[PDB]
């Protein structure tokens, strides 16, 4: 998962 | 007879229509014999002169509009071809149908409004997406806040309706540029909030093509102002990248032609770098694996650019  | 008299008859049986049986029955008849008598004059270059002064002054293609949810299956047909054959009528250099439209700006709205009856919605589509073809009848429409019902239009339970509300809607944005640029640049808060709840549409289709036209819009030279501004902003890069993760194929597509864009921009603010940094390696991994399947090759060499790109990204001075 992206990380924001 | 002639054209003020078809006129004239015509504009008598649309008041009984809208004042039944026996008499009901007759101005219905009376309409549909009016309607088919009138295109074959469209079919004399005076009698057609004629016709559209008639149709101006007495109101008449005003009230045909308005009342159009009166008229029967082929005579809304009728009345859609009979407006867009005179909305083209050129007199040397003007166009005295789209001069009149401006005066008569109710002709619009109504049409508008028509999207949400079911019965006449198609054929408010087809006269509107005629009108939009004249840059001050756009330019009329997109100003108004009716152009915000396109919002609701465009995610309809009924997809046939939904579709036909989004090509106008499509249309309006795209047709005439420096219009639609000067739009987006005056509206950019509400339009892009409403915008961005397209790009959440149930309507696999609505989002789909929402995602498509987005891109296509940021891509316009003419939209240049509003894609830098739509670029800087940390929750459509955050939305465009979890939509490379979307459960469907074609999104994951769309959203990496925007994606693109992101990244490509040479001047991009902290908080847009600040994300692009934290996710350098899983970018880079991701983007060097992303739908491999696809043989595109202009794909093939945007995703090449793309890893060079987030491989390259450095912090500038502080």
């Amino acid at each position: 998962d992206w990380e924001f | 007879k002639s054209p003020a008299d078809i006129v004239k008859n015509l504009k008598e049986s649309m008041a009984v229509l809208e004042k039944s049986d026996k008499k009901a029955e007759k101005a219905t008849e009376e309409v549909s014999k009016n309607l088919v008598a009138m295109k074959e004059i469209l079919y004399q270059t005076e009698a057609v002169a004629q016709l559209a002064q008639e149709l101006y002054n007495s109101g008449l293609l005003s009230t045909l509009v308005a009342d159009l949810q009166l008229i029967d299956f082929e005579g809304k047909k009728d009345v859609a071809q009979i407006f867009n054959n005179i909305l083209r009528r050129q007199i040397g250099t003007r166009t005295p149908t789209v001069e009149y439209i401006c005066t008569q700006q109710n002709i619009l709205f109504m049409l508008l409004k028509g999207y949400e009856s079911p019965e006449i919605a198609l054929n408010c589509g087809i006269m509107l997406r005629e009108c939009i073809r004249h840059e001050p009848l756009a330019k009329i429409i997109l100003w108004s806040e009716q152009f915000y019902d396109f919002f609701r239009y465009v995610e309809m339970s009924t997809f046939d309706i939904a579709s036909d509300a989004f090509a106008t809607f499509k249309d309006l944005l795209t047709r005439h540029k420096l219009l639609s640029a000067e739009f987006l640049e005056q509206h950019y808060d509400r339009f892009f909030s409403e915008y961005e709840k397209l790009l959440h549409s149930e309507n696999y289709v609505t989002k789909r093509q929402s995602l498509k036209l987005l891109g296509e819009l940021l891509l316009d030279r003419h939209n240049f102002t509003i894609m830098t501004k739509y670029i800087s902003k940390p929750e459509n890069l955050k939305l465009m990248m979890n939509l490379l993760r979307d459960k469907s194929r074609n999104i994951q597509f769309e959203a990496f032609h925007v994606f693109k864009v992101f990244v490509a921009n040479p001047n991009k603010t902290q908080p847009i770098l600040d994300i692009l940094l934290k996710n350098q390696a899983k970018l880079i991994e991701f983007l060097s694996k992303f739908q491999n399947d696809r043989e595109d090759e202009q794909f093939n060499d945007e995703k090449t650019y793309l890893v060079k790109q987030i491989r390259d990204l450095k912090r500038p001075a502080q």
